[PDB]
């Protein structure tokens, strides 16, 4: 008696709303801890953006298995590769910041 | 013949028809337990019910406290003592108790304040046995009832296992020794035929508006059942009487509802002048079918035209409030702007008297069962049944009441299904047909597939339309109907000279309207014929020079020192219309009206009185 | 005498190796209606009696004259002809349908669909039904309203581009609207599992928003408005 | 026969048989709502594509970012020609951004009209241009 397509909805609406909020706040106050929250969000609502393309336009039983593995192989190195870079180099805030007044 | 593969189907019922009563006949048999059949030309949806707009009749006392009684005794007094009065009875007091049941199947009725079902006013309905003055018990699901009655029929019809033939021409009976077997259909899609037997069968199919050039009715409303009972030599009842609607536009046919005139509409003349209370002051514009039309055709041979050419009247909701014509009549409201270019709310609807009804049909028990003349006498046709407009059990007689066809459907539908679960069980005996029957059928539809004449299907239609609706109009004189009989008869020798273009298989929407020229050309015999030979002014059939009404006594005055004529002497008689498929030849015989009740001391026999409002 | 030149969409499945195929069909003004099933039963009854298609009412209250006309989908017999003679109006089928023949599109999946949805009232105790009218407060019948007056005519699923691409298992506008008919009627018990037969991600959550279904709406209604209404319900009920 | 078995008679029908699609991509007449949900999509993929490139490049190119600043300064940093790209950044962004409130707005229930529908549509397009020149010459 689960609800699991409802939840998602719901989910995404959730996260959209979030990182609506975090990018005036990212410019107000630019931390590490705005960095992460914002490589926190800005994959999660495009992985299952691109899922919602993906079960649109994917017709087949053997390609949206392939498609949604691909995807998801993306998604986890998009979140590694931005964590990298928020601990190791500049972070998000700092390198928008520095590519701006250039 | 070797040329179209036949598949044939065991059901334990086969209805014919997917409009109102097409469709409760066919689920209440599945819900009684039986394996039931559907046949279609159209998705059940497309059938005409849908189009009806005004309501249907019960006595609920929803409004003031009513009386199915009441309700008896209008549709009687309307039915000019042609209607039979057995079948009157079975209606009416099924009335209150057929709707209840619509509603709780979730047809979405307006409401009122207390929340029950809203009833409204309509033509020619009286509490206290016409004296009580206006009554109130047209229930309406707002301006769309027709829809929402077939919508709400239609799934709760899915509920059940009924096998639906949907878009599946039906072309005759199946019929064997008397016994009707079935019905042998064209399948549109495929091309192929399918001879579907069963124990009984039910013809839901409605009227033959399309008749006449200028009609309400849809371009599917075509008499097909009534035909395909002809085509077995099986009479037909009443055809001459032909309903004209008073109230429908004069572009495209096309009809607003008669509760324009139940909530508070009015009827308007060359001066201006309320015109309907010159001729009926008691009932005023409210009043019958038969005597509205009447005034407004009658009307414009005075001079008093009111169109551009003046030709139409006109129907005005100038007055009425803005709020009113939002809630109680928005299908309407959209309907005259298309086709007219008329704002409701300013301007005045431009109206023309045009064909509505055939309360004319097979004939038909109180019991829904069909009926053939033998000796004089009546005799059940074993296993056809037919219910609705496409029927005439003569519970509308010679004219119509104001919205009782809705009810018409809904409860004769339900006692064929009835009449069925009574009479056998699920699982009997489904009698077998010749491995060669129906094949005439089949060969009439191959001669129409490669016809090749010099008259094309279209131009035959608007010949036979345009004849009808001169000689058979609202008013008729004998010298006008001798004509318009030979000429009608003339153009049945035309269907020989037949042209057909589409030659395929798939959806020959030219060879199925062909097919339907035949049974609308059948059906025209019968009316014209008919309509000549009654010498008499009843109902909705009125003759110029046979303006009396003539009964079995002088109605008019005191039942005593008067001898009876004889029966064979006057018109107070049902017409069965017989008609010879291969001469066209019309010959007609007359059986009795049936004027006793189911019951005497629940419902007292309304006897013969003056018709006039 | 004024000319109005039509482009119709034309296939014969009897003919062998008949690809579809466009032809012109030029109509006299004067002598027709202002509509455009006015137009193609003038046609199909003088110059070219092949031309299959589906009506009925001829009024605009039945559904079976539903096509696309100039890249939208609408009933023929309410759509009025363009009076500007230079312009040549394009009639197509109802959009990414299998065709029949000519105009005439396989709507049983469509149909289909309305069946899965149950559009019939269901009470939690059936046994007291046929002898007592069930009340609703007259507000509770203004709820109603916009939802009830669907035709069935399939325009505007047939015009949502997902429901193109995902036909099999996206029920679609009219579908959806009529789910929601039976949901927010006060007389219907069975609300919350009408809500959890939609609890897969193509039966309702394939829509997009596209809009695509109320603009083309030849009655006007506004089935997207619905649809993101039971989207609402689908988040909020409980149990 | 049941719900579940005419859609599978359907398929099984039509496919099997030489019956055409009716055109639709072909034939439809566009609108403002219509092309406004293709962008959404497109600036959705893009913008999807470019934070993976951002985050993709820091684990496999090597160096920091300060290095591939520095890499870039290689060119003349013109103006106007700096500023195309700069503008080629946001401008996909912001539409999507101001498209996604919009949808979002919706999803609430409310501004769903024909009318509304093309006014909001306009906003949002408008927003878009004046926060893209807006943000560039920041
Ligand atoms: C003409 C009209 C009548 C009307 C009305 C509005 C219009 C435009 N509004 C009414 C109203 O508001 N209240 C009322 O009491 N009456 C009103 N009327 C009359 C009434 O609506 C109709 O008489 C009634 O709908 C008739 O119902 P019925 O079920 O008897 O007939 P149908 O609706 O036309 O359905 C017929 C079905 O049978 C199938 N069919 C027909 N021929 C064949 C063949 N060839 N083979 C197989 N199937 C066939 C059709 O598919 C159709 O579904
Ligand atoms: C596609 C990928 C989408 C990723 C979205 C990430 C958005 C986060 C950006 C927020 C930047 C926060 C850093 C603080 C900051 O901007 O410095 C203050 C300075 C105050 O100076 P000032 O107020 O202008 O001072 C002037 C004095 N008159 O402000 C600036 O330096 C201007 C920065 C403007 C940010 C534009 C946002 C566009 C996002 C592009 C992302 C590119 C990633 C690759
Ligand atoms: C803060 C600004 C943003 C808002 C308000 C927002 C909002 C939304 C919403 C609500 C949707 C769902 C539309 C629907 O299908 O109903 C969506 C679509 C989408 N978004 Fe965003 N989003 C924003 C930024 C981004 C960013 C930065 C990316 C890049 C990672 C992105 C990628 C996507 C993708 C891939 C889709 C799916 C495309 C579609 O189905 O139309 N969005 N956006
Ligand atoms: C309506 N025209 C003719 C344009 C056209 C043509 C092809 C696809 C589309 N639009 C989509 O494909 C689309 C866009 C945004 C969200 C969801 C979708 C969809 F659901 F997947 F269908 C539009
Ligand atoms: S909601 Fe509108 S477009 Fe869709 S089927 Fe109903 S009337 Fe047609
Ligand atoms: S046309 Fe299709 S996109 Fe959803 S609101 Fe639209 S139903
Ligand atoms: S034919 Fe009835 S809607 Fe066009």
């Amino acid at each position: 008696s689960s609800k699991a397509a409802s939840l998602h909805w719901t989910g995404e609406r959730v996260v959209s709303v979030l990182l609506l909020g975090l990018l005036p706040a990212a410019y107000l106050n630019p931390c590490s801890a705005m960095d992460y929250s914002l490589a926190a969000a800005l994959t999660l609502h495009g992985h299952w953006g691109i899922g919602q393309v993906v079960t649109d336009y994917v017709r087949g039983d053997a390609l949206q298995k392939a498609a949604k593995a691909g995807l998801l192989a993306l998604s986890a190195f998009t979140f590694a590769g931005l964590c990298y870079f928020n601990y190791h180099d500049v972070g998000i805030c700092k390198a928008v910041a520095m590519l701006w007044k250039l | 013949s070797t040329q179209y593969p036949v598949v044939d189907h065991e059901f334990d019922a086969v209805v014919v028809g997917a409009g109102g009563a097409g469709l409760r006949a066919a689920f209440g048999l599945s819900e009684a337990g039986f394996n039931t059949a559907c046949v279609t030309k159209l998705f059940p949806t497309r059938s005409h019910t849908v189009a009806a707009q005004g309501g249907i009749n019960a006595a609920l006392g929803n409004m003031e406290e009513d009386n199915w009684r009441w309700h008896f005794y209008d549709t009687v007094k309307g039915s000019d003592w042609l209607g039979d009065q057995d079948a009157i009875h079975y209606m009416t007091e099924q009335a209150p108790a057929s709707v209840v049941e619509l509603e709780n199947y979730g047809m979405p009725f307006s409401r009122t304040e207390d929340g029950k079902i809203y009833q409204r006013a309509f033509g020619g309905q009286s509490l206290k046995f016409g004296k009580g003055g206006q009554a109130h018990r047209c229930c309406c699901v707002a301006d769309r009832t027709g829809h929402s009655l077939l919508h709400t029929l239609y799934g709760r019809s899915l509920r059940y296992d009924t096998s639906y033939f949907v878009e599946y021409f039906a072309l005759d009976l199946l019929m064997e020794n008397g016994e009707c077997r079935g019905v042998i259909a064209l399948c549109i899609e495929d091309g192929s035929i399918h001879r579907i037997r069963a124990r009984n069968t039910v013809v839901a199919t409605g009227g033959y508006g399309r008749t006449y050039f200028s009609c309400t009715s849809a371009h599917t409303s075509t008499g097909d059942g009534t035909a395909m009972v002809t085509r077995a030599g099986l009479p037909c009842q009443d055809l001459e009487f032909v309903q004209f609607h008073p109230t429908g536009i004069y572009g495209a046919g096309c009809l607003i509802t008669e509760g324009c005139r139940g909530e508070g509409g009015i009827l308007i003349n060359s001066q201006g002048e309320r015109f309907m209370e010159r001729y009926a002051p008691v009932a005023k514009d409210l009043a019958s079918r038969d005597v509205v039309s009447r005034s407004m055709t009658l009307e414009i041979r005075e001079g008093r035209g009111c169109g551009p050419e003046k030709d139409h009247v006109y129907l005005q909701l100038h007055h009425l409030p803005p709020e009113q014509l939002a809630v109680r009549l928005p299908g309407i409201s959209e309907t005259a702007m298309i086709f007219a270019g008329v704002d409701v709310t300013k301007e005045p609807i431009p109206v023309l008297p045009t064909v509505h009804y055939n309360m004319g049909g097979i004939p038909t028990n109180y019991k829904g069962q069909v009926l053939r003349h033998v000796n004089g006498q009546d005799q059940v046709v074993p296993g056809l049944y037919a219910c609705g407009e496409a029927a005439c059990a003569s519970v509308h007689g010679a004219n119509r009441l104001g919205a009782n066809s809705l009810l018409d459907l809904v409860v004769f539908g339900r006692a064929c299904a009835l009449s069925i679960a009574e009479s056998c069980r699920p699982g009997d005996k489904v009698p077998s047909i010749k491995p060669n029957a129906g094949e005439e059928s089949v060969m009439n539809l191959d001669k129409l597939r490669f016809a090749n004449g010099t008259i094309r299907t279209s131009e035959l239609r608007l010949s036979m339309q345009k004849s009808m609706q001169s000689h058979a109009a609202v008013f008729r004189v004998g010298s006008v109907l001798q004509e318009g009989c030979e000429k009608i008869l003339r153009l049945y020798g035309d269907l020989q000279h037949l042209k057909t273009f589409d030659r395929g298989m798939v959806w020959n929407t030219d060879l199925v309207e062909t097919l339907e020229l035949q049974n609308l050309m059948l059906c025209a015999l019968q009316t014209i014929y008919g309509a000549e030979a009654r010498k008499e002014s009843r109902g909705a059939h009125a003759r110029e020079d046979f303006k009396e009404r003539v009964d079995e006594y002088d109605y008019s005055k005191p039942i005593q020192g008067q001898q009876k004529k004889p029966f064979q002497e006057h018109w107070r008689k049902h017409t069965l219309s017989y008609v010879d498929v291969k001469t066209g030849k019309v010959s007609l015989e007359y059986r009795p009206v049936i004027d006793k009740t189911l019951n005497e001391a629940d419902c007292a026999t309304v006897p013969p009185a003056i018709r006039s409002y | 005498p004024r000319i109005k030149k039509f482009a119709i969409y034309r296939w014969d499945p009897d003919k062998t190796g008949d690809k579809p195929h466009m032809q012109t069909y030029e109509i006299d003004l004067n002598n027709c209606g202002p509509m455009v099933l006015d137009a193609l039963i003038k046609i199909k009854n003088e110059i070219d009696s092949t031309l299959t298609f589906r009506r009925s009412c001829r009024e605009g209250i039945c559904g079976s004259c539903a096509m696309n006309i100039n890249g939208g989908n609408t009933l023929a017999c309410t759509r009025r002809i363009d009076t500007n003679l230079d312009k040549v109006s394009k009639i197509y089928p109802l959009p990414h349908m299998y065709v029949i023949k000519d105009l005439v599109p396989d709507l049983s999946n469509f149909y289909a669909q309305y069946k899965s949805i149950e559009p019939y009232l269901k009470k939690k105790d059936e046994s007291q039904e046929g002898k007592q009218q069930y009340l609703q407060s007259i507000e509770e019948r203004e709820k109603l309203d916009g939802l009830y007056e669907c035709i069935l005519c399939a325009c505007c699923s047939t015009s949502c581009p997902s429901y193109w691409w995902n036909g099999d298992k996206y029920l679609g506008p009219a579908v959806l609207m009529q789910a929601y008919r039976w949901m927010i009627d006060s007389r219907d018990d069975f609300t919350e599992e009408r809500l959890a037969k939609l609890q897969d991600p193509f039966s309702l959550y394939r829509c997009h928003t596209i809009m695509n279904c109320t603009g083309t709406c030849p009655k006007g209604l506004n089935p997207g408005k619905a649809i993101a209404e039971i989207k609402k319900m689908m988040a909020t009920y409980k149990e | 026969t049941t719900a579940k078995e005419e859609m599978e008679r359907f398929w099984n029908k039509n496919l099997g048989s030489n019956r055409p699609l009716s055109p639709h991509i072909t034939i439809y007449r566009w609108s403002l709502p219509m092309a406004m949900s293709i962008c959404h999509r497109g600036t959705g993929i893009a913008l999807s594509a470019g934070v993976s490139l951002f985050g993709l490049s820091a684990l496999l190119l090597p160096g920091n970012f300060e290095s591939h600043l520095e890499l870039v300064k290689s060119l003349c940093l013109g103006p106007t020609l700096i500023y195309t790209a700069k503008f080629g950044i946001v401008f996909p962004l912001m539409y999507h951004t101001w498209n996604g409130i919009r949808h979002l707005i919706w999803d609430l229930g409310k501004g769903l009209t024909i009318p509304q529908l093309t006014q909001s549509g306009v906003v949002v397009l408008i927003l878009t241009v004046l926060s893209s020149v807006g943000l560039a010459a920041m």
